[PDB]
RNA sequence: GAUUAAUAGGGACAGUUGGGGGCAUUAGUAUUUAAUAGUCAGAGGUGAAAUUCUUGGAUUUAUUAAGGACUAACUAAUGCGAAAGCAUUUGCCAAAGAUGUUUUCAUUAAUCAAGAACGAAAGUUAGGGGAUCAAAGACGAUCAGAUACCGUCGUAGUCUUAACUAUAAACUAUACCGACUCGGGAUCGGCUGGAAUAAAUGUCCAGUCGGCACCGUAUGAGAAAUCAAAGUCUUUGGGUUCUGGGGGAAG
């Protein structure tokens, strides 16, 4: 029988969409289907900063460290088994940002 | 909606329901039938004549006005465009598109565009055709287009 | 570039004009639009430059941009903008000498210029100037 | 509860050209006096060009889609 | 002496919209590879390592160049195209929807055997081109076995011109045209009123045609999953095309 409407992708005027290469395994994932979440990730781990902060150097305008920018993007497949997405239950599917 | 199995909507134009001229314009039909003879004599489609009377000279409709419709007053009037607006545009953006293929003997979607575009005119042929109102022999090919060039 | 040496000192004059990943990065929001302006531009100095621009949509609602705020602008009106910005800068260049030029462009002079040609077009935040080429410098 | 003999002003004024029962158009046409000459031409509020004015040869009105913006100030009155 | 003018259909026209298409042009990093310099013993690759590469200098850092492909981030249940499919700039070439119409034409139309136009990949013929990845192949490793899932390389292809091939879970697995019927906001394109600023190819409020799509719900449908249509079919009949008739052998 049929599990989803978008079947997890959102392709929904065109008839194809560019595919692009997993974030994990390398695979080729249509965009649209793929999981995606673009992250604001950091430079240094928390206690960590601040020992980088007292023998910085250059001026100190409050800007700190440059943080770092993750585009994210993980194909179906090894998503899951990635943590990221946990199997969910029947009318939660349906749920869209928890 | 014509070759469209997808695509459909609705353009405008509702006639007022009042069969009458409207009240602020005087003009005995003939009046009107000069300036309808003359812009055609100028070489207009009765499809844009029309327009100007409404744009310019205030006759909404003038066929409510006369009681004539205008392809019938210009052709009582010699003044008849011999092929009509219907079949000629349609020759000729059917032609139009020929002249872009040529140097674009690649473009596709253009050869499919104008597939259709011809087919058209074989739709208005066969009317045209049966309504006597084009010599039975007429066909249009690539000389018939380019017969009307000259 | 090092153009030059006094005994013990590097001499240089321009060759090259950009910024970085944390300001790129950092306006690049998923609900706005993205504009980019290429441009040849020719100085009085026998000098040849590229000039990159970057521009962004600004909101005017006080709807912080969400899945439901739209600032998006007609593709018409995008390329409307590249048209007028890239004119406005490559007879900026004809009247300037490269000193004059790089000065203007790490200014916020531009910034300002270009927000006034574009309101009219559609209302931009963070204008940028994102990188600048030497081309061709003749060494006269 | 509504009749549909004797429908609301109103509602009707809202609903698309074509959904109205009696069924009627939105244009309408008007007296333009010109900003020099004053000659009173008649201009259809959808114009679908250019207008001259016949009298000097100013312009009055610019074409759209539906709407005619009309040149400067000029005179107009909705003649009905 | 010639019915209206079909919330039927064809044309004219008007601003506008689109990653629709064809020629041009034009970038941008990156991958390779090369020059110019710079050091120094390891690089690379895996769970571990191993063939691999390297002081006739690797990996590495800066500049630059050649080359072939590719168009990132913005790019989303958003857009266009008959479908396949389509995203750097700019300029041409013919085309298209929708909206707007007190413009013409007035059945011109719906669908369709024949009969044609298209139709990613892969594949084929004859030339180009050859950067990356890579069927076959050559090798390492893993295994009781591995010509397999990892790793090192590599030919055809992948790119292109001109021919040919027509299939694909060519999928919404839901034929096209038409009329109806629940609620609701948000969208994309056009239009019409209005308000603030301001006088903006902007913003908002309110309409409304047309286009993806979603939310809620049905004393309507179903075998159910579920369906706003998969509804208005035992209260069994708007028009038309194609298809099936237990399974396997079998497309
Ligand atoms: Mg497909
Ligand atoms: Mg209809
Ligand atoms: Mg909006
Ligand atoms: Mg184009
Ligand atoms: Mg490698
Ligand atoms: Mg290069
Ligand atoms: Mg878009
Ligand atoms: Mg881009
Ligand atoms: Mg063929
Ligand atoms: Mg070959
Ligand atoms: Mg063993
Ligand atoms: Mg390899
Ligand atoms: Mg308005
Ligand atoms: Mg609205
Ligand atoms: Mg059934
Ligand atoms: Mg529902
Ligand atoms: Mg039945
Ligand atoms: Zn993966
Ligand atoms: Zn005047």
């Amino acid at each position: 029988p049929v599990k989803r409407r978008n079947a997890g992708r959102s392709q929904k005027n065109r008839g194809h969409t560019r595919t692009v290469p997993c974030t994990n395994c390398g695979r080729q994932v249509a965009k649209d289907k793929a999981v995606k979440r673009y992250t604001v990730r950091d430079m240094v781990d928390p206690s960590s900063k601040r020992d980088i902060q007292q023998k910085l150097a250059f001026e100190n305008e409050k800007q700190g460290i440059p943080k770092l920018y993750v585009k994210l993007q993980y194909c179906i497949s090894c998503a899951i088994h990635s943590r990221v997405v946990r199997v969910r239950c029947a009318e939660d599917r349906r749920i869209r940002r928890p | 909606m014509q070759m469209k199995g997808k695509g459909k909507g609705i353009s405008g134009s509702a006639l007022p329901f009042k069969r009458r001229s409207p009240k602020w314009l005087h003009m005995t039909p003939s009046t009107v039938v000069d300036l309808s003879v003359k812009l055609a004599k100028k070489g207009l489609t009765p499809s844009q004549i029309g327009v100007i009377l409404r744009d310019q000279h205030g006759i909404p409709q003038v066929r409510f006005l006369t009681g004539q419709k205008i392809l019938r007053i210009l052709k009582k009037n010699g003044c008849a465009p011999q092929l009509p607006e219907d079949l000629y545009f349609l020759i000729k953006k059917a032609l139009s598109i020929r002249k872009h293929l040529e140097k674009n003997r690649k473009d596709k979607d253009s050869k499919y565009r104008l597939i259709l575009v011809e087919s058209r005119i074989h739709r208005l042929s066969r009317y045209y055709k049966l309504n006597q109102k084009l010599p039975p022999k007429w066909k249009y090919n690539a000389q018939t287009a380019s017969a009307l060039v000259q | 570039v090092i153009d030059e040496v006094d005994g013990r000192n590097a001499k240089t004059s321009f060759y090259g004009l950009d910024i970085t990943r944390d300001r790129l990065c950092s306006m690049i929001r998923k609900w706005q639009t993205l504009i980019e302006a290429r441009v040849d531009c020719k100085t009085n100095d026998g000098y040849i430059i590229r000039v990159f621009t970057l521009a962004f949509t600004k909101k005017t609602s006080a709807g912080k941009q969400s899945s439901t705020s739209t600032c998006y602008a007609k593709s018409s009106q995008v390329r409307a903008i590249r048209r007028k910005i890239n004119t406005f800068i490559t007879n900026e260049a004809a009247k300037l000498g490269i000193a004059e030029f790089s000065k203007n462009l790490i200014g916020e002079d531009y910034t300002k210029k270009i927000e006034k040609e574009t309101k009219n077009i559609f209302p931009l935040q963070n204008i940028t100037i994102r990188k600048v080429k030497v081309l061709k410098r003749p060494k006269l | 509860e509504r009749d549909l003999l004797n429908p609301i002003y109103e509602e009707e004024k809202q609903k698309n050209k074509f959904k109205r029962l009696i069924q009627a158009p939105n244009s309408y046409f008007m007296d333009v006096k010109c900003a020099q000459c004053q000659n009173i031409q008649m201009i259809f509020s959808n114009a679908q060009s250019t207008i001259i004015c016949e009298k000097c040869s100013a312009i009055l009105c610019k074409p759209t889609g539906g709407k005619v913006q009309i040149q400067a100030g000029c005179a107009f009155k909705i003649k009905n």
